[PDB]
């Protein structure tokens, strides 16, 4: 298909994320995400990890 | 010995650092602001702090990412281990020593 | 040839699995909702379970790992763009 | 060596979240991470790694996602339809079984 | 039972209970974007 | 308990392959004539490469 499908619009393919806030415990640490999907931004969490 | 150019026996990939690719004079390809790296892909970084490399070894995401869609269409909906009769003697992951 | 009179032990091993008793009339897999599963003396019925099992003497304590086979389902509802609703329902055994 | 500055690539393991497919908008993700050695590492000999002197502090975290490069009538197309009553969207567990 | 098929548990089939123009964009990207997995298929003895 | 401070030295091997850049918007194999293959710029005009 060279249509319907594709764009050549700016965007990137792949996001790198960096935590809004950590707090941490002598045993546990919990980690903040903010995700900001954008305008026609298409995204399958499958995807996802740390 | 073996002759790689006709029996395919590779063996110096490793020995790339990252590639550059551009049509006429500034004209970048894939670009429009596609990978962390624009306007190239890079293979390989000595220690990275920023969180680039992959797969306990020293070769990047986005390398990793474009190498698993080029052999097995995976990327998109997540990585998992290719299926084995697509998985060849020839094809990437089949071949991936990571070593430390 | 000089051989003594001897007596036979038999024993068997079976690592990694988990026993399987399904809830089907003949035991077969069919289909995930079962004929039990769908007739009508169960569903609008009360019932209690009691359970007996035989096992092995062990010198420390151990546990006897039970898992219920139910249905655990979400229903994913995004009515605006940034808003989110979540239906779980998970029965038998309701939180 | 018994001294490994690390690092190691974890997914989402939720059956819910981990088949879902997120539409535009901004979300919070946050998760609750485990520390203890006895739990976190696993020894061939399950001798008391606190006691007998293992240790780990965790310098970073990064989070990484992939997305399709879909066209923008498309796109919202796809956003509009899965917004509806009758298209919500659904899911269950593989083991679906209460423990004790 | 109502309040399963509400839940799609004891419920009608995938492609019937999604929207045409939405099971005929999934059946065209199905190859490269894949849109089974992400909707319930309930097995029936 | 005598244990030298160490550094950490990473690898791999890749043997009988070749690195792949196939050239297509979003790096599928859609069809065996890509999309890209098949688009107005490449196809109507001369480009040089470097």
């Amino acid at each position: 298909p060279t249509h319907d499908v594709t764009t050549d619009r700016s965007q990137r393919l792949t996001l790198r994320f960096i935590p809004v806030d950590r707090e941490d415990t002598a045993y546990s640490y919990k980690a903040r995400f903010t995700l900001a999907v954008g305008d026609n931004r298409v995204l399958d969490m499958a995807s996802t990890y740390f | 010995g073996s002759i790689p150019y006709l029996d395919g026996t590779f063996y110096l990939n490793h020995t790339f650092k990252k590639v550059a690719i551009t049509f006429d004079s500034s004209v970048s390809w894939p670009g429009n602001d596609r990978l962390l790296t624009p306007n190239e892909f890079e293979i390989k970084r000595s220690v990275d702090g920023e969180g680039y490399n992959v797969a306990q070894c020293n070769m990047t995401k986005d390398w990793f990412l474009v190498q698993m869609l080029a052999n097995y269409n995976i990327g998109y909906q997540g990585f998992y281990i290719p299926e084995s009769y697509k998985d060849r003697m020839y094809s990437f992951f089949r071949n991936f020593q990571p070593m430390s | 040839k000089t051989a003594v009179d001897s007596i036979t032990q038999k024993k068997f091993l079976c690592d990694r699995t988990l026993w399987r008793i399904p809830f089907s009339s003949n035991f077969m897999s069919m289909g995930a909702l079962t004929d039990l599963g769908q007739n009508l003396l169960y569903a609008n019925s009360a019932h209690a379970l009691d359970m007996t099992f035989e096992v092995d003497p062990m010198d420390e304590p151990t546990l006897l790992y039970v898992l219920f086979e139910v249905f655990d389902v979400v229903r994913v509802h995004r009515p605006h763009r940034g808003v989110i609703e979540t239906v779980y329902l998970r029965t038998p055994f309701s939180a | 060596g018994r001294y490994v500055p690390f690092h190691i690539q974890v997914p989402q393991k939720f059956f819910a979240i981990k088949n879902l497919l997120l539409l535009p908008g901004s979300y919070t993700y946050e998760w609750n991470f485990r520390k203890d050695v006895n739990m976190v590492l696993q020894s061939s000999l399950g001798n008391d790694l606190r006691v007998d002197g293992a240790s780990i502090k965790f310098d970073s975290i990064c989070l990484y996602a992939t997305f399709f490069p879909m066209a923008h009538n498309t796109a919202s197309t796809l956003e509009a339809m899965l917004r509806n009553d009758t298209n919500d969207q659904s899911f269950n567990d593989y083991l679906s079984a209460a423990n004790m | 039972m109502p309040q399963w098929s509400y839940m799609h548990i004891s419920g009608q089939d995938a492609s019937e209970y999604l929207s045409p123009g939405l099971v005929q964009f999934a059946r065209a990207t199905e190859t490269y974007f894949s849109l089974n997995n992400k909707f319930r298929n309930p097995t029936v003895a």
